[PDB]
């Protein structure tokens, strides 16, 4: 018997703004 | 990937404020005496900023609508800017820095932006539960290892 | 039969509560350059709604625009709604009533809204000036009329 | 953009009142 | 700061709240008047309260001083509390958890209810600034270097 | 919010602000498991100076102690201050101007000013219902010399 | 006074008047 | 040195009301 609180999650995408910022899978 | 301990990748604030800000309770006098059932859904937006060399603004619209059935309780979206000196060190590592702990930063403001103006509209104590982003990314990254457990048996 | 008086009415505060909010700091990351007391322009609009009988729920909708030189620094806006009981009164005794007296109880409460979402945008110091809103209509409905001091001298 | 110091101004719509604030009728 | 480190931590927000809030001043017709310049004192105090197991209140004493000299401008107290459910972690991982991060989602709350004060004594706007005790905790246990601006931009 | 004008009677108002504020949850979490309106109760103390020539200070020291049950809710106490330039005034109206229109400018900003740290300490809000005092003082003023007064700059 | 729950009614003492309401001092 | 306005320090005692994280000495 346990609930959980309204909670967001990892964003789905992972923003990359700057400039160099290589993300290699 | 910064392996060892040293901290290579630095991190300034030279700035955070909200560049954007709307609370709506549309049936305001209507919804109090109504069904006190709130389903929120939560909606997240990017938005980039470069402001100088090295000056990067990255900003997260956080948008918190609440909904008691069919009938739209409130909302309450806040546009969460914060400029952030981010450089020395580049790729996954620097990808781990903005968009991982530069949106936890950000988060308990925009947090507290919502919870302000949802009290101010005199409904009831809502507060988002805090997700480590960061720690999760790290587990993608290299893994999640290092269990310290630096005890102290006292009271 | 019919005195010239405020004739039993009613009056009380069921619920003061932000219906709407909006903040938005367009030229916000740059503007910041410009420190000084932002050029303002103050918009007063209407919004209302009557719940029942003996129950009006007057809102006031306070619009800013704050501006740096040449350019707008930032925008501000809030909708102060409060429902309130009012019987027995009419005419032009409930027109200055709802008119004026509702709006400017809810005016504090919209001001500190406002000035939070200023502090929230990091932006100057934005205070609004403390008016007796009741008086303006008060001073065009008396007759102004005072007295003189008065002496004598014979030389 | 306009510049000004606040505003207040005794509204030239009036506020729409209470229709009848003595019989709920 | 380069550690992978576990989450796990079971860990949600029950309720915040500013338990106490205070705003002094004595002299307030006479320093209105003075030319604002203050030094601004800060005081920082930890509370707590056990409500139950696993959870616990965390409050965060936030004391801004503010003299002109000999001239005291104000004084301003906010004790923002916050119920936080704390399991999972132990020893200084746990110790993170309380002293750095979880008054962290209290800091922007007790922030704004400062600002708020000063703007409701009519002082100008002083809004406390983004203090990490967490990476101040990143910095023991390890070395702590730092990178420069490097200055880059190229199309 | 009026008195006999029948004379030369001024009133500018300078500035209104916040001398004092206090907000007091000490069983605050324990006592929110008492969900309902607080027994509230509002207590008043004089105190005032002269700052200049025909330009004189007003504070009310506004308190309000609530109570859910048989135990503290919170204790909400604001010493309400406001500058007015006044003039045109003789005799016990002098009295009058300060004891009854002075104040009543103060208690729209002294209501606010609790309500708001009710809604930021999550108690059940409570607006304090407006009361024409004026009119109770000039009935008892009008019927009588004795213009007495206190002195007490406590604030 | 006539405190009331919530009424301000009548001051414990009349305020003040402009005249001094002060130690000259 | 820090070149920000004011900035908090960290806490003799890691502030620990759930059990006791500290140095036992």
């Amino acid at each position: 018997m346990k609930q959980s609180t309204i909670a967001l999650a990892l964003l789905p995408l992972l923003f990359t703004p700057v400039t160099k910022a290589r993300t290699p899978e | 990937m910064s392996e060892q301990n040293n901290t290579e990748m630095t991190f300034q604030i030279q700035r955070i404020y909200t560049k954007d800000i709307s609370f709506e309770a549309p049936n305001a006098p209507h919804v109090f005496q109504k069904d006190w059932q709130p389903e929120v859904k939560l909606d997240l937006d990017t938005a980039s900023s470069q402001l100088a060399d090295d000056v990067y603004e990255v900003v997260l619209r956080v948008t918190v609508t609440a909904s008691l059935g069919e009938e739209t309780a409130f909302l309450c979206e806040v546009q969460q800017g914060g400029i952030f000196s981010i450089a020395g060190i580049e790729g996954t590592q620097m990808a781990h820095c903005l968009g991982a702990y530069c949106p936890n930063i950000l988060f308990p403001y925009a947090r507290e932006c919502i919870t302000s103006m949802v009290s101010r509209g005199t409904f009831p104590q809502l507060n988002l539960a805090p997700v480590n982003f960061d720690a999760l990314f790290m587990n993608y990254l290299q893994q999640q290892a290092g269990e310290g457990t630096e005890e102290h048996q006292d009271a």
